[PDB]
């Protein structure tokens, strides 16, 4: 049940921010994290419960990821979109019995 | 496409090598690391060399390993580049980093010598980086090491990769020192470093052979006379006469103000 936004069009160099919220009954400790397919799909930014996140190489320093547990979301802050950058960003939440929750699809432009 | 997501409590995402090597990060803490798998009935035997040894800076070390039905994954904290691909892009290496990066790997190989281990395959491609500012190294892995039955070091099989291969190895009637074998590479990798080229090469292995039988090899007047002098300690020397790996950390070139 992963309620998301953020997706629009944008030149490049710009940015964009996409925003992810899940209101059931997930864990504490479930991590959380954002994949784009375009090609197939590659996990681009995650971030555990304690906030230590992973960025695929190819958007270290350009992108940003974070989880505000509270409201029990998280955001995903893109900058200096490059053409290449240009796919559909599911949303996923994994918790480790086992569950692992897809997000819609946020589509988000470049040129 | 792969058939799972997840071993344990991590999260696989991409094959680093064909499918035996893969990424992970931890669904707990959120760590990235790296995911060697095996198959469950030779693990522990290609592993062993892996369990010989007290865990050291510049030594890859076991995190977990998980056991499947028919797998066993095997995870180690990632790697940032190896020492080939590093000499080849800088071209060559300053002798002040040369000695910082050097003296990491001769540390692993001297912990490997004394703790009773000897490499075999020693390559700069097998040494790989910790840190993205890729100033810490270690040895990539134990798996191929040769666990001495006591205190001989002897071998009777050739083994290395062309250029690291040592005279004795070659010229060999039976037996020959593994750890006399393993410094000789090691001389091989620090020339390689700060000339930027290989001291033996050739068109073919038979001739590359006749130059390393003979020590066919030529060291820059540009290099300081201490890094010469730790060149010439390693690769100008028969066995008995040779540097040991622990020997070489003593030397005055590492002191050096730079």
């Amino acid at each position: 049940q992963l309620q998301e936004s953020g997706g629009g069009l944008v030149q490049a160099g710009g940015s964009l921010r996409l925003s992810c919220a899940a209101s059931g009954n997930i864990s504490a400790q479930a991590y959380m994290g954002w994949y784009r397919q375009a090609k197939e799909r590659e996990l681009v930014a995650g971030i555990s419960y304690g906030a230590t996140t992973y960025y695929a190489d190819s958007v270290k320093g350009r992108f940003t990821i974070s989880r505000d547990n509270a409201k029990n979301t998280v955001y995903l802050q893109m900058n200096s979109l490059k053409p290449e950058d240009t796919a559909v960003y599911y949303c996923a939440v994994i918790s480790a019995g086992y569950h692992f929750y897809w997000g819609q699809g946020t589509q988000v432009t470049v040129s | 496409s792969h058939c799972v997501s997840c071993i344990g409590k991590y999260l696989l995402l991409e094959p680093l090598e064909g499918d035996h090597v893969f990424r992970a990060v931890h669904l707990h803490s959120g760590e990235e690391l790296v995911c060697k798998v095996f198959d469950i009935s030779c693990y522990q035997e290609s592993l062993a060399p892996c369990f010989c040894l007290s865990a050291h800076s510049n030594i890859n070390q076991i995190t977990e390993i998980i056991l499947g039905e028919t797998k066993a994954y095997v995870f180690f904290e990632r790697s940032y580049g190896d020492m080939h691909s590093f000499v080849r892009t800088c071209k060559k290496l300053r002798e002040e980093e040369a000695a910082r990066l050097f003296y990491q790997i001769a540390s692993a190989v001297a912990h490997c010598h004394d703790g009773g281990l000897v490499l075999r395959d020693l390559k700069l491609r097998k040494f790989i980086f910790k840190d993205e500012e890729r100033t810490r190294v270690k040895l990539e892995s134990l798996e191929d090491a040769y666990i001495l039955r006591g205190d001989d070091d002897s071998l009777s099989d050739k083994h290395g990769c062309p250029a690291y291969v040592s005279p004795e190895i070659l010229n060999t009637s039976g037996s020959y020192s593994g750890k006399a074998a393993d410094v000789w590479s090691l001389g091989v990798m620090l020339y390689t470093m700060l000339v930027g080229r290989y001291p033996f090469h050739d068109i073919e292995p038979s001739s590359l052979f006749s130059k390393i039988r003979r020590g066919q090899f030529n060291i820059p007047e540009t290099l300081s006379p201490k890094a010469k002098c730790l060149i010439r300690s390693i690769l100008r020397r028969e066995p008995s006469e040779r540097l040991t790996s622990q020997e070489i950390l003593d030397h005055p070139w590492f002191s050096t103000d730079f």
